[PDB]
């Protein structure tokens, strides 16, 4: 018995990450085993850690937590440093629009657990963590129970399946801070402190949890690992375009007919995501903008881009929030400003004051209460959140809003 | 002074024993305390700090930092309403209006009986089901006032 | 199927705002609209109750079957569950009796009401497999139902472990292919098994031995659509609707010579007179009512309009099908149409039914066309009285009934033909 | 020697996989065949029987039993005309006359081009909208000849 979850729609053309998670219920270990689950683990334990890293490298797998960093490369960096090492699954998923990771957690937890075990083996970590946001209580209980299931079947503990490899997975919960998805703040939180990002470099792979080499990977990234071992890197790389191969998850929301999570190859276009897969727009109204979570704003002239990590690609977490022709861009920008105001950790002065002022002033603009000085101030602050920032939040808190100012000047001009 | 009831103290001890180091259990402990009392009692932090082997100052700062924790208002049921972009677009205001109609309260307020508190929250990671709300750990899409009324009737 | 086949926009009107709350508007109501009205909350409540409790509630509600026989629904379920599983649940959407078009408007306009009722009912009797058997001539209803089932699957109301309850259900949609007899519950089962629609000797009843010989509940569309209301309101509040011995909504498909033909949701204390004159707007041209045909079952004269639309001995009963004939309508011509129906629908297993349904129509046609001998007249009388013997289903039992009533109630018109 | 085109075969296989037991799909398969060919070709029954793992005898009996299926006449559009009591009372004969005027055929007949067949049927369950007809899956109230002519113009 778990807390009530809304039944998010999920659809796949690849039948990999969403093979089970396309059905909105918990798939327990017996059902996972019937589908051939945990045989990739068994295969992996018969391979060298080095060989696993090599396959993951050659698969072209990239991080699903927003930056698209090559996973194998990350793991290679970690294992160049003396142990012990730690493995962390980032399940903080708190960016607006983004709900892809929870459906793996809540519906196919063993896919994630199997990937964690393989990944931990690959990097020589005997202690792994899942850090799940506090607002995912059902996912937390589901994972705790699935870990117990895995222990009882001998996939966790000491000397897993006679391999001599030991692993414990600990589940930690967040408590309301978006910034705890930033990998160094996550580590700080795991250490029992406030979620304050650390200056990088050093990257976690050099100095992470308790100062030791630590790999942080996103839920989606890790859920790919069992497929790479199962299929081999060649067949994996045959999925989608050769340079951005493999499945990707796309959480689509807002003004579409079929909001939900889509498992698609990365040669799919943004237009296809919206019209081919997500059923087109509510009321068949014209697309005005797509917000890539709280990161970017694409206009209706930019729909033909691929959902890959190329320079002209959509990139990120594949988060697609659709606004149509009647949606007020300034109102929407205010919501993005409010998010950053609520999430800056306050360590860096331009971020602390900038995220606050951006929202404060934009609220005045929206309500028709802004002076000429408020307008000029808003413009200045928007451009000056990033200086001295030590993490990506300060670097991007003004980015989406600036794009709206450039791409929808007429609507902003009306707020005069 | 304050002391935890034994059954709670047991649960806190389980969390503290769970991770390799005691201090890693701080957030699980605070969730447990909030679950038990309907808020974080100020007086609970000193004994918690002792069990975690942490300075009180450290614990106070953590409570302050993490938005899920509430030291001010006791409530049996927290109605967390998403006020972020997708829910706003798809009808947060209709949900809030429906809540005011049923419960007589607005965001930040607690009903006089201490039963319900409306807590505005950032994106709950269920945006396809906008507008989203939680009642304690349970999460729902808001469809209508009639639908909401029946959901809330399940919490006594 | 974003686009469905064309359907006539049958008029629908309700005084109770239950079964026709959405189906009074002639269009498909999809799951979002259904959820906005509080849909599927009854399912949620049901899954927190024991199956035993749901049966008890449906029993105490006084709900009766809307497929013609008015059998107490809760009692039917109790009979099924006293037999070992697995059990099956079947929604009868064969609706093919002349005059009868009540079930289709629920299917085509409010499919989730039916689906929700199927899920609750299936849970109540412990069935993990349910069927809807829809007549072949309702293609729109079929596509609408297939699509609505997928919607329900997407929202987690169907499949395994529905809403964490541990209850599994799949609903399969089967199509008929032109036989009225496949509405008879045992022929329906034969058809579901891939055979011809031949009724089985009863007993055993389906609740004992049905689909693949296992306990099976067959219930009519209308019956099932009541179930969400019983759970939502509770049995006591439901029983407060209409007369306490025949409580709750009933659907009345009214056709023929009325100004407002269509489907009416009304309580069962309504009289036949009220159905025609108060609700269906009176007669075309304000001509006098001559007769009402209760589908192809009964003929009521103008002296019988003050009866209640309930399942009492002096009530209208049946499926509430009201076909109005007025003063200029030839009763013999009408009787012939009824004979032709039974001629076309006997399955032929039973000899008096097979030959009697055929001869009744053959001879009545001769009578109508003025080509009947004295022997044909006497033969027609005899055959009409002798369709029933040895019959194993209701069709043979009733194929002569309406016509006999016209012979008794309208002798002067028949005499004109003789 | 007779074989189902791949696209038909695929649809048949889908129906056969839909129910728990293959033989339950027999009517859905026959509907599909009639949809594809405009009738049930006699030669189709043998391979269908093989797919359902049923004797040919069984399949032939089912086809014969169910009135919607037609083994004799190919037609692109079946105009199903209700000839039961309510439609008769409200104007079946006017509909049949209008059809004869427009198409030159009577019940049971097919136009010379193979395009339309008039099929007299029992009550279609739309009696309030009498007199009723279908054109393949589409169903309509007959109002008048001009109206019918417009409806039929949509089927090419
Ligand atoms: C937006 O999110 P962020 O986490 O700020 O994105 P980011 O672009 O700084 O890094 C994304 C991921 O790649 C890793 N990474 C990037 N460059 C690396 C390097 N040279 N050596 C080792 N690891 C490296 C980061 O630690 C993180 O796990
Ligand atoms: O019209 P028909 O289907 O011919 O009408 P009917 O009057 O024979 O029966 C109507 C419904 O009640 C059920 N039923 C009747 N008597 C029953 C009994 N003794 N035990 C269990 N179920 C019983 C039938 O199976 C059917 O579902
Ligand atoms: C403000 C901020 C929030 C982030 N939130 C998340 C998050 O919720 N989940 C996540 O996996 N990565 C998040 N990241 C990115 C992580 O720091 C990190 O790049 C990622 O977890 C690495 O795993 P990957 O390579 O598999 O993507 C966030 C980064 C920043 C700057
Ligand atoms: C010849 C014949 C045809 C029938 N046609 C139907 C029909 O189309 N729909 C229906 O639900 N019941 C029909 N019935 C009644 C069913 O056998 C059965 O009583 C009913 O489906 C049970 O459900 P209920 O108790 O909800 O009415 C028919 C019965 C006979 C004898
Ligand atoms: S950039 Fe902003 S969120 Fe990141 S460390 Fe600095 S103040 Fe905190
Ligand atoms: S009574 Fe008539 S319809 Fe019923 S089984 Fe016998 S022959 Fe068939
Ligand atoms: S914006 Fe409300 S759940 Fe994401
Ligand atoms: S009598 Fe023709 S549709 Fe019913
Ligand atoms: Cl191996
Ligand atoms: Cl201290
Ligand atoms: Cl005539
Ligand atoms: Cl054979
Ligand atoms: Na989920
Ligand atoms: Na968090
Ligand atoms: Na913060
Ligand atoms: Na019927
Ligand atoms: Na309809
Ligand atoms: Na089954
Ligand atoms: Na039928
Ligand atoms: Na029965």
């Amino acid at each position: 018995s778990y807390p009530a979850i809304p039944r998010i729609y999920a659809e796949t053309t690849l039948n990999m990450l969403l093979k089970r998670a396309k059905k909105p219920r918990v798939h327990s270990i017996d059902e996972y085993l019937k589908d051939g689950g945990y045989q990739a683990l068994e295969k992996a334990l018969n391979m060298s850690p080095e060989e696993i890293i090599d396959w993951v490298d050659k698969s072209t797998l990239r991080g699903g937590g927003g930056a698209g960093f090559p996973t194998g490369k990350k793991w290679k960096f970690a294992v160049q440093n003396p142990g012990p090492r730690y493995f962390i699954c980032n399940a903080d998923e708190s960016e607006p629009g983004t709900f892809k990771d929870r459906i793996i957690i809540e519906r196919d937890p063993h896919l994630l657990i199997e990937g964690i075990i393989i990944s931990s083996y690959a990097i020589g970590a005997n202690e792994a963590y899942i850090y799940i946001r506090g607002e995912y209580p059902a996912g937390y209980y589901i994972l705790r129970d699935a870990i117990e299931e895995a222990k009882k079947k001998g996939f966790l503990g000491k000397n897993i399946l006679g391999s001599g490899f030991d692993l414990e997975i600990y589940v930690a919960r967040g408590a309301g801070a978006y910034i705890c998805g930033e990998e160094t703040a996550l580590i700080e939180s795991l250490e029992g402190k406030r979620g304050h990002p650390r200056l990088k470099p050093p990257y976690p792979v050099q100095k992470g949890l308790w100062g030791k080499p630590t790999v942080v990977n996103n839920v989606e990234t890790i859920a790919n690992v069992p497929f790479i071992i199962s299929m081999g890197w060649e067949e994996y790389r045959y999925i989608g375009p050769s340079d951005y191969a493999g499945p990707k998850l796309f959480p689509v929301s807002g003004k579409v007919k079929k909001p939900g999570v889509y498992e698609l190859p990365m040669n799919t276009t943004l237009r296809e995501v919206i019209f081919k897969y997500a059923g087109g727009t509510l009321g068949n109204k014209k697309v005005k903008a797509v917000f890539s979570g709280a990161l970017d704003c694409f206009s209706s002239e930019e729909l033909d881009i691929p959902m890959d990590y190329s320079p002209l690609g959509f990139g990120g977490t594949g988060t697609v929030i659709v606004l149509t022709e009647e949606d007020d861009i300034v109102e929407a920008a205010l919501k993005i400003a409010e998010f950053y105001e609520h999430e800056t950790c306050g360590q860096c002065t331009p971020c602390r004051v900038g995220c606050y002022e951006q929202a404060n002033l934009l609220e005045k603009i929206y309500k028709g209460e802004a002076t000429e000085q408020d307008w000029e101030g808003f413009d200045f602050v928007n451009r000056n959140i990033q200086p001295t920032s030590i993490c990506g939040l300060g670097a991007v808190a003004g980015r989406l809003i600036r794009q709206t100012l450039e791409k929808f000047p007429e609507e902003w001009e009306k707020y005069r | 002074e304050f002391e935890f009831p034994e059954e709670l103290k047991t649960k806190l001890q389980e969390h503290i024993n769970y991770f390799p180091k005691k201090r890693q259990a701080i957030l699980l402990c605070l969730h447990e305390i909030q679950n038990y009392y309907g808020y974080i009692p100020p007086e609970s932090l000193k004994p918690l700090a002792d069990m975690l082997e942490l300075p009180l100052n450290h614990v106070e700062g953590v409570v302050a930092f993490y938005d899920m924790f509430d030291r001010e208002d006791k409530a049996k049921y927290r109605i967390r309403v998403c006020v972020s972009i997708v829910c706003h677009l798809m009808g947060t205001n209709k949900l809030l209006k429906a809540l005011e109609n049923i419960l007589g309260i607005k965001p930040g307020e607690v009903t006089p009986d201490g039963k319900f508190k409306i807590v505005p929250v950032q994106c709950l990671g269920a945006c396809s089901e906008a507008p989203v709300f939680m009642v304690n750990d349970d999460e729902y899409k808001f469809e209508s006032e009639v639908q909401l009324n029946e959901i809330l009737s399940r919490y006594t």
